[PDB]
Parts: C-alpha cells; structure tokens; sequence
C-alpha cells in the first residue's frame, strides 16, 4: 500500500507503458523496440495521421 | 382556413438554393435478437 | 406484422410441426395409396422440405378436413 | 428490384423488416461510383461476409435528396419533425449519395 | 483555401446552411471537418467538432454533414446572437494534416 | 481541468530569432494530440505543427519548414515551438494549439480544443 512515495504532488510523469502492439507479448522477454504502431491503412514517414 | 392540406410545397427545382441539393439518402438498419440469423454470407470458396 | 417469406383412397399427405430455436419449419411429403379400409402399411418418413426450427410457442391449432 | 427501383412511397412507411437470406456484402455501397456518404458506428465497416439477419427488407424506391443536412440520425429540420419522427432506439446505418 | 460563402447577415427565423467546399482527396478523407468559433474577445474555442457533435455552449441548431465536394453545415435561421467567424478544418490525409478553408463569419444585423 | 498560458505582447526585428515557450502542467498529457494552429490580424487560421507528448514525435509546417524547430520538455510536461530565423514580415498573431481528443483509440479524429492558449504576437517593426 504505496499512495505516497511514487507520486508527485504536481503529478508523476516518468512511468511509461505499452498500449499498441501487433502481437501479444511472450513470457519473460524484454522488447525495447518503439517502432510506431500501425492502426489504418497508410503508412508513416515521421508524420502524423 | 387554418385547417391545411396534409402536404406542404418544397421545390422541385434544379435552380434552389445550397441546400436544395440533391443526394439520395436510403437507411439500412441493422437488428440481432436471440431469434438465430440467415443473412449469413460465405467466404470466398477456392477450388477443390 | 408479418415475419417471413418463402417461395416454394387414392392421396396420402403427412405433415409434421415442431417448435424449437427460433426459425419457420414447413414439412411436407405426399404419396401415393390404394387402400379404403383402414391404414396400409409401410414405413414412409416424413423430411422436412422447407427446414427452419420454429420455437413459437403455440398451444392451439386448427385441422383441415376434404 | 431492391436498390434500382422507380417510385418512393411516404417517407413514414417503410417496412418493420431487416434483410434475409443474402450473402451480404457491403462491397457496393462502397465501391461504385453513384454512393459518396456510408456511415456505420456501431458495426464494422466491412463486417457483412460474416454478419447475418433475420425478417426481410423489398425496401424498393428512390426519391429527391434535396433535403441532405436534415435526413441524418439525430437531426432537425423541415423533414424528421412532423409527420415521421426518428426514433430514440434507432439502431443501424445511413447511405448517402 | 476551401471556398465558402464568407460574408452573411440574418436575423431570427428559419433555417439557413453552409458549405467548404474541397478537392476529392480533400472532401473524401476531410469527414473530421468543423468549425471554430472565434467569438469576438474569447479564445477559438469551437464549439462544434466532428459535425454533428458538440462541446458545451452551443444549442442542437447546428447541423453536421458532408455534401459531395463540400463540407456543410446547416443551422436553424443564421441570426441575430450568434456573432462568430468559422473555419472548415478537413482531415486532408495524403496531404497536410488539415488545411483550412474561406472563413465563414456567422454574424449578425 | 485545462490550464493554457501563452507568452504577452512583444516587438523584435527582422533576422532575430526567439526561443518561445507554450506553458501547461498539471492534468494527463499523454491521452491529447497538442496541435499548433496561429492566426492572422483580419486573416484565417492556418496550422503549423503537431505534438504527440510521448517522445517528441515531430512534424513540420511545409509554410514555415527550414525555419522551424521542434522540441519539448516532458520532464516539466512542457512543449515548444521555437520559432526560429524571424521575419520582417513577421507583423502577425499567432497562437498555440491543443488537443483533446482522447488518442488511445486507432482513428486520427480532430484535436478538441476546448481550450485555446491566451495570446501572442511575434511583431517585428523598426
């Protein structure tokens, strides 16, 4: 029970996760990879849409 | 008087204004109930 | 109000009606006897031709005598 | 018959049916010319080679479309006011062309 | 850049529209076009995003829809309390992000 | 729960540059798509940048590209648009953006500013 110590009282900004993938992850393994996820149909040059 | 046609004049006039436009609207509407379903549509079939 | 639509002694014509899950059944086979007296036999085995399981619940129905 | 018919009824009396029997498609409303508008929310846009129903639409007529911002879901207007109110329990998708 | 009546006058009544019109690249994905309401001496809060629907601060008189090459609106009566400039923000896709249109200023007499 | 402050009104010359800040802390960044549209003095508004808050994903205004750079501080939860190599004809009023939009869906629907930063102006006069 840990309200008070990880979290700023002007917010805690540093705590990142994961919420687009094609694929399920595996047990135990670690991806650093942030390759930007594809949701529509064109894709990307480093712009938005 | 004051006791009116059921039916009020719009234009039939290709020449009215902006909203006066003419696209076609049809609504298709979609039910599901507990009564099973036979709209059902086949996948694309390959050869044998 | 209507519900569906579908486009399909010398007599003998059975007909069957069940009523499960929710679809419209029609059975039907006729055929052919020559008997006056009483039942002939034979196994003749009724196949749904138009197979769609009811599931009205209905209590009541009506018969159509010649 | 269905989408190439020639006359429109009143716009308050259509059929309490939804479509039977089909292999249903979603294919043409998006792929030929004559359609422009096709809006669907609450289903997947190309959610039909699976999807499956149960009355039966003969939905055939086409009418003038010179009322385009008032024949909507959820609108106002000199249409959908008197005369035919649009429902608060609609459920479906619209066509626009 | 999208052409749209961009000067009116009204008073209260019956229902007037308006358009912005684009380019078939511009009009087909431009779906998410609306409008911003800059009112004289407020920030461009908009008060209409993605047509039909609405922050607070705006009554159920805006219409929302998508006419051919031109993105339209349709209020009931353009009229006497409603002094604000609008703009038509289509989603332009293959092009830049959203570019703008002619300015309709919703204005009063 | 949307705090916008913008910089005041200023004057500089032409050839100059300036390191402006466009200031916000205290609710959800993450979930917004900030976008970056100005304005002119009797003129539209026309858009110039964008800003997902996670990593600084950067995309420039083919209007202003070459004098334009990016940047941000997600330590202080903060954004820039440094507008850079200013301008004689620079005698305008631009403004911030943001978003709304609850990005954790697929769809890249419209920013919802329903917020606007306050004001600024880059004027450049002798």
């Amino acid at each position: 029970n840990s309200n008070n110590l990880d979290s700023k009282v002007g917010g805690n900004y540093n705590y990142l996760y994961r919420l687009f993938r094609k694929s399920n992850l595996k047990p135990f393994e670690r991806d650093i990879s942030t390759e930007i996820y594809q949701a529509g149909s064109t894709p990307c040059n480093g712009v938005e849409g | 008087f004051n006791c009116y046609f059921p039916l009020q004049s719009y234009g039939f006039q290709p020449t009215n204004g902006v909203g006066y436009q003419p696209y076609r609207v049809v609504v298709l509407s979609f039910e599901l109930l507990h009564a099973p379903a036979t709209v059902c549509g086949p996948k694309k079939s390959t050869n044998l | 109000n209507c519900t569906f639509e579908y486009v399909s002694f010398k007599n003998l014509r059975e007909f069957v009606f069940k009523n499960i899950d929710g679809y419209f059944k029609i059975y039907s086979k006729h055929t052919p006897i020559n008997l006056v007296r009483d039942l002939p036999q034979g196994f003749s085995a009724l196949e749904p031709l138009v197979d769609l399981p009811i599931g009205i619940n209905i209590t009541r129905f009506q018969t159509l005598l010649a | 018959e269905v989408f190439n018919a020639t006359r429109f009824a009143s716009v308050y009396a259509w059929n309490r049916k939804r479509i039977s029997n089909c292999v249903a498609d979603y294919s043409v409303l998006y792929n030929s010319a004559s359609f422009s508008t096709f809006k669907c929310y609450g289903v997947s846009p190309t959610k039909l080679n699976d999807l499956c129903f149960t009355n039966v639409y003969a939905d055939s007529f086409v009418i003038r479309g010179d009322e385009v911002r008032q024949i909507a879901p959820g609108q106002t207007g000199k249409i959908a006011d008197y005369n035919y109110k649009l429902p608060d329990d609609f459920t479906g998708c619209v066509i626009a062309w | 850049v999208l052409t749209q009546p961009p000067s009116v006058s009204g008073a209260p009544g019956q229902r007037v529209t308006i358009s912005c019109t684009g380019s078939s690249s511009n009009i087909g994905a431009g779906y998410d076009v609306h409008w911003y309401h800059q009112l004289p001496g407020t920030a461009p809060k908009f008060l209409i995003y993605g047509n039909s629907n609405r922050p607070s601060g705006v009554p159920d008189r805006f219409s929302g829809s998508k006419s051919g090459t031109s993105a339209s609106l349709a209020i009931t009566r353009l009229q006497a309390e409603d002094e604000a400039d609008y703009y038509c923000q289509s989603y332009d896709s293959s092009l830049s992000g959203w570019v703008f249109g002619g300015g309709t200023k919703l204005t009063v007499l | 729960q949307v705090q916008l402050v913008q910089s005041g009104a200023e004057v500089k010359k032409a050839g100059a540059s300036v390191k402006v800040s466009c200031k916000a802390s205290g609710y959800t960044f993450t979930s917004y798509d900030i976008n970056w549209v100005r304005q002119a003095s009797g003129q539209g508004l026309e858009w110039m940048g964008w800003m997902n808050p996670i990593s600084g994903n950067t995309g420039y205004a083919q209007k202003f590209q070459g004098r334009v750079t990016m940047t941000r501080n997600t330590s202080i939860t903060t954004a820039y648009m440094e507008l850079s190599s200013l301008r004689s004809e620079d005698t305008a009023v631009y403004f911030c953006a943001r978003g709304g939009r609850y990005c954790s869906s697929t769809t890249c629907y419209s920013g919802v500013g329903m917020d606007v930063w306050g004001q600024g102006t880059t004027v450049t006069v002798p």
